[PDB]
């Protein structure tokens, strides 16, 4: 079963799908190949949940009917520089404006 | 050009909406005028009598946008073989993302407000050019 | 094999290669980032989740889900959308 993700950090966003059976640690080689930062230098969160590496997509609660392709769910990165872990950091999408009064 | 076939030969058709659109079924007559049929609502199934030959199209019956049937846009009922009913699967067609938008935007603005927004005038053309069975026939055609 | 498509607001956004080359614009734009002036990123992440959608739902036999486009940025996202040719 594919999952469909956004993982984010500050204004970094990256969609990509993965198994429902794969792993965190195996997600994190996933964000090795795209931002050049091995998993011993990246946290992966569910909301504030710092997630496991051996735990399944599926077991941290990313299954392929919450995780669509149309709506995604968000896995939150954070980096360490060099010696400790920047706190999990996301910067918001900008707000749409007011509706046309028209609308 | 387009138009049904006066076989007279019984076809029975489930007419199944898998889309989340209340569903206008239109059957082109013997001389290509549609006709519209009592509509499905989201989910749910009719049996119906139709013939084979016949030509069948479906619509939102609320804004008349464009669904598929088995994949495609026209349905002609087959021969019934051993008795079973010829299974019409309507669905939503992956519209691009501009149709999609056009629709949201049609669903929010009364057609005399289209000019009062704010984009290019082939914007406003396109949200007043409405999802239209004759232009679909003559396209097909 | 990815791509970095930039809002005007400075957001990133990383989607597979062909995932972008859906729009003619942006295969022409990349004929690896691409930056956006005039579309937010809160208009161009809906952009991202459309190409996944649409790659995941074009000739399939599952049920096809509604696309979602919430008011508030129906009008943006039209803009983008006549833009991008999509
Ligand atoms: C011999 C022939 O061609 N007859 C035609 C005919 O019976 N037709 C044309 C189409 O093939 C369908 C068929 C017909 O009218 N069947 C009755 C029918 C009634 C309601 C419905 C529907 S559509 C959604 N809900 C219903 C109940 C479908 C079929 C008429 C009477 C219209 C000239």
């Amino acid at each position: 079963m594919d999952v469909f993700l956004m993982i984010r950090r500050h204004k970094t966003t990256i969609f990509t799908d993965a198994k429902e059976s794969s792993t965190v640690f195996e997600l994190k080689r996933i964000v090795e190949g795209i931002l050049k930062r091995p998993p011993d230098e990246q946290r992966l969160y569910k909301d504030d949940q710092l997630l496991d590496d051996g735990k399944t997509l599926g077991e941290c609660g990313f299954t392929s009917q919450t995780a669509r392709p149309q709506a995604p769910a968000t896995v939150g990165l954070a980096f360490r520089a060099d010696d400790t872990f920047e706190a999990l950091c996301i910067e918001p999408f900008s707000s749409p404006p007011e509706l046309p009064d028209v609308m | 050009v387009l138009r049904s076939v006066n076989s007279r030969e019984p076809s029975q058709v489930i007419f199944c909406n898998r889309s989340p659109r209340v569903v206008l079924p239109v059957w082109l007559n013997f001389d290509g005028e549609p006709q519209p049929y009592p509509t499905l609502p989201p989910g749910t199934g009719r049996r119906i009598h139709s013939y084979r030959g016949h030509l069948w199209l479906f619509r939102d019956a609320g804004t008349h946008d464009g669904l598929l049937v088995n994949q495609t846009e026209l349905f002609v009922p087959s021969l019934n073989v051993d008795g079973q009913p010829i299974f019409a699967n309507i669905t939503l067609p992956v519209y691009t993302l501009k149709e999609r938008c056009l629709q949201v935007v049609r669903s929010l603005v009364k057609p005399e407000n289209y000019r009062r927004l704010d984009i290019v005038r082939s914007l406003y053309e396109d949200l007043e050019d409405h999802p239209n069975v004759q232009k679909d026939l003559e396209r097909l055609t | 094999m990815y791509v970095k498509l930039i809002s005007s607001d400075g957001h990133e956004f990383i989607v597979k290669r062909e995932h972008a080359l859906t729009s003619g614009t942006i295969k022409a734009m990349l004929s690896n980032e691409v930056n956006f002036r005039e579309i937010p990123s809160h208009v161009l992440s809906k952009v991202c989740m459309y190409f996944t959608y649409k790659v995941r739902y074009t000739n399939s036999s599952t049920e096809i889900p509604e696309f979602p486009i919430a008011p508030e940025i129906a009008l943006e996202l039209l803009m983008a959308a006549n833009f991008l040719d999509c």
